[PDB]
């Protein structure tokens, strides 16, 4: 029942970077893996990167492999997402969701979302 | 020549005894109402005019059928190229026995078996043998005694059809036979008999060519002895190729194959293969498959070969205590759980979430492994939902956990006479713990009164209580080393899959692909989609996937249905007649041939609905009836119209 409020950026310039933010209030679970979902206008939604909740491993996608870095800290109970080198393709409405590692592929903590466009 | 092959050739799928069941198997059967060759034979000339048809290509199987007598046809030659290349199966029938010698033979272009006079031979007829040339490397040589050509003898044996089905499906050359007489004055019976099982000589050589072996009394290479009765002869041997098709076979109380359905034929067959019955009633029934009949199954499961070091997280020097569980993250592995059953038989192999067995097929992303040791009394407390001592103030397990906790006795080395005081557990905690937490705090607990300020005095003690194991204790107090495997499933490329082998990626063809557990049947084509979509908003309650990622190369493949389009069959019951009707939901009476791919189907369906008596409906094109502009009564719900059908005539 925790609401994932998202912030960090609404508009940037091509070839820049801006850190986002996804803070969770009532997040008592410490193993639910968190991830990012970007839905660009036109085609559907994709996957950015996820953070394993049982340990500390981080897995990225193929397009944002060596340009996006993530970090998680349960002390302040929030999630950060860096956006280094947004050249031409990082124009989407990024979402912050959370799901359990054991179960189905569908998420269970769909948030509001935040728009990030470079033009 | 070409004739019509009636419904005949259904064999037993497997050897498991069954009765009063309806099993829909997928093997290499004979398509009903196919085009078999009524190849005749001639005589007289040995060199060129020895027969009428040359060697036939063996694709998947041959439905042999001959109605001759006097033991003319007594052989079936098999092989890849039949010339000093691979083992050539030579099933030559004889007077009393049948030689199934699988050996290397140099079959000439004109193979004929000279008729040997019935005398007392050396238990064989090697006297007359001019079918092959040499034999050097001879493989398995089944010498089955009972006659293969004929079984019984009667007055109706002259018209008896000796039918045989051959198939070398990866290890066994399954042969079938059914020696039943035909009604007087009929080339092919109109019954639905089935070929009983036969010898299954295990071979592994591939067969690409088939040749029927005939016999001749006396040869002179002259036209005078071509058609005279004596020193000549002629016969016929029907040949029918087997294609991969699904069949619903009916079983009786005695374990015999009853009437069956082709399921790759007129839409009534697809109606039979979607209700799992044989007598359908009046009603619009949908069909999904069994009309495209995919031929190859793609796996492409793994991408690595390195085995997983599961033994490293299952047998180490000394596992830590309960308050400090060693979480060893394992990635880029091969999930071969076969070593889990052949090494130190454990106490209880309780696998929650997933099935205990069949774990070498389902692939995951990352596999975690814990290592701690508890007493025998609490070996069951480590489980989803279970509480107690180590399940309240120590390592726990969530409600949804698709892993497998496994434990085993360790009183051998984890228990000394003096006492192994190394292992400790927490019992003095203020609040509860959450799943997958490592509380390594070594503070002083106090909740009954004022804090002792960390002195461990009256009503103040240390949370770690040394429960040293002794060899003089019972089985309930012996130490148990328990490993809690965690199987995660993230939206990331999998790194630890099962030992499943790899295959060839067939494109633009209907296949049965299972890459990483996504068992789906559809034509795999190349698409221009940038990234694989992840349908998670609607959860796809009544919808499947449309694209998958190849585990070998990072290519985006698109899953397209092989033969679909919303086909609903309208049949006024099999009890009434066999006049079926077809409805295509979502066409325009012009795109129907390209929708259900009316180019590689059965000829019985290429005449039922292509362009004949079509009608434009709001749901699609109802082809198979006539839009009679009159009034009728309530009929099978098609969507609109109550026009002509099997009613009233």
């Amino acid at each position: 029942e925790v609401q994932l409020v998202e912030s960090g950026g609404g508009l940037v310039q091509p070839g820049g970077s801006l850190r986002l933010s996804c803070a969770a209030s009532d997040f008592y679970f410490d193993y639910y893996e968190m991830s990012w979902v970007r839905q660009a206008p036109g085609q559907g939604l994709e996957w950015v990167s996820t953070i394993s909740g049982l340990g500390g491993a981080t897995y990225y996608a193929d397009s944002v492999k060596g340009r996006f870095t993530i970090s998680r800290d349960n002390s302040k109970n929030t999630l950060y997402l860096q956006m280094n080198s947004l050249r031409a393709e990082d124009t989407a409405l990024y979402y912050c969701a959370t799901r359990s590692p054991f179960g189905d592929y569908a998420f269970s903590y769909w948030g509001q979302g935040t728009l990030v466009t470079v033009s | 020549s070409y004739t019509n092959s009636f419904t005949r050739g259904v064999y037993y799928p497997d050897k498991v005894f069954r009765s009063s069941v309806l099993h829909s198997t997928q093997d290499l059967f004979l398509p009903f109402f196919s085009n078999v060759t009524w190849f005749h034979a001639i005589s007289g000339t040995n060199g060129t005019k020895r027969f009428d048809n040359p060697v036939l290509p063996f694709n998947d199987g041959v439905y042999f059928a001959s109605t001759e007598k006097s033991n003319i046809i007594r052989g079936w030659i098999f092989g890849t190229t039949l010339d000093s290349k691979t083992q050539s199966l030579l099933i030559v029938n004889n007077a009393t026995n049948v030689v199934i010698k699988v050996c290397e033979f140099q079959f000439c272009n004109d193979p004929f078996l000279d008729v040997y006079y019935h005398k007392n031979n050396k238990s064989w007829m090697e006297s007359e043998f001019r079918v092959y040339s040499s034999a050097n490397n001879c493989t398995f040589e089944y010498v089955s005694q009972p006659f293969l050509m004929d079984l019984e003898g009667k007055q109706g044996n002259f018209k008896n059809l000796r039918e045989f089905v051959f198939k070398n499906i990866d290890g066994y050359f399954k042969i079938y036979s059914k020696h039943t007489p035909i009604n007087l004055g009929r080339d092919l019976p109109q019954g639905f008999s089935a070929l009983e099982p036969l010898v299954d000589l295990p071979i592994g050589i591939n067969i690409t060519r088939f040749q029927t072996l005939l016999a001749l009394h006396r040869s002179y290479l002259t036209p005078g002895d071509s058609s005279s009765g004596w020193t000549a002869g002629a016969a016929a041997y029907y040949v029918g190729y087997l294609q991969p098709r699904t069949f619903l076979l009916k079983y009786n109380e005695n374990g015999t194959i009853t009437d069956a359905v082709d399921c790759a034929l007129d839409p009534l067959s697809e109606t039979k293969c979607t209700l799992k019955s044989f007598t359908v009633e009046k009603g619009i029934y949908q069909t999904s498959n069994f009309r495209v009949q995919p031929t190859e199954s793609i796996v492409r499961f793994p991408n690595i070969t390195n085995l997983c070091p599961f033994d490293e997280v299952f047998n180490a020097t000394t596992f830590a205590s309960v308050y400090a569980w060693n979480r060893k993250r394992i990635s880029n592995c091969v999930a071969d759980y076969s070593v889990l059953y052949n090494f130190a038989p454990f106490f209880a192999f309780k696998c929650y979430g997933v099935s205990p067995t069949k774990l070498n097929d389902l692939c995951f992303t990352n596999v975690y492994a814990d290592s701690f040791v508890i007493r025998g009394n609490e070996v069951s407390q480590i489980a989803p939902g279970q509480t107690g001592n180590i399940a309240d103030y120590n390592y726990k397990l969530p409600d949804d956990f698709t892993g497998c906790v496994i434990a085993w006795n360790s009183n051998k080395l984890d228990s000394t006479v003096g006492g192994n005081y190394n292992y400790r557990y927490r019992l003095f905690r203020k609040s509860k713990l959450k799943p997958f937490e490592r509380d390594i705090s070594t503070e002083i607990y106090q909740a009954g009164n004022k804090p002792c300020n960390g002195v461990a005095g009256v009503n103040c003690y240390f949370p770690l209580q040394s429960y040293g194991f002794r060899p003089t204790y019972g089985v309930g107090h012996q130490p148990y080393r328990v490993v809690v495997l965690s199987f995660e499933l993230l939206h990331a490329p999998a790194t630890v899959c099962g030992p499943k082998k790899s295959t060839n990626l067939v494109k633009n063809k209907c296949v049965n692909f299972n890459f990483n557990g996504l068992t789906g049947t559809g034509v795999l084509t190349e698409s221009n989609k940038k990234f694989l979509p992840f349908q998670q908003f609607g959860r796809d309650i009544a919808d499947t996937t449309d694209a998958v990622r190849d585990p070998q190369t990072l290519e985006i493949l698109d899953i397209t249905p092989c033969s679909f389009g919303g086909v609903s069959v309208i049949t006024p019951g099999t009890n009434t007649s066999n006049q079926v009707a077809v409805l295509y939901q979502g066409v325009n009476c012009t795109e129907v041939p390209v929708a259900i791919h009316a180019d590689q189907l059965t000829p019985t369906w290429r005449v039922y609905s292509t362009g004949s008596n079509v009608f434009q409906t709001r749901a699609g094109c109802l082809i198979g009836a006539e839009y009679v502009n009159n009034s009728y009564e309530c009929d099978i719900p098609i969507g609109a119209g109550i026009c002509a059908s099997y009613q009233t005539q």
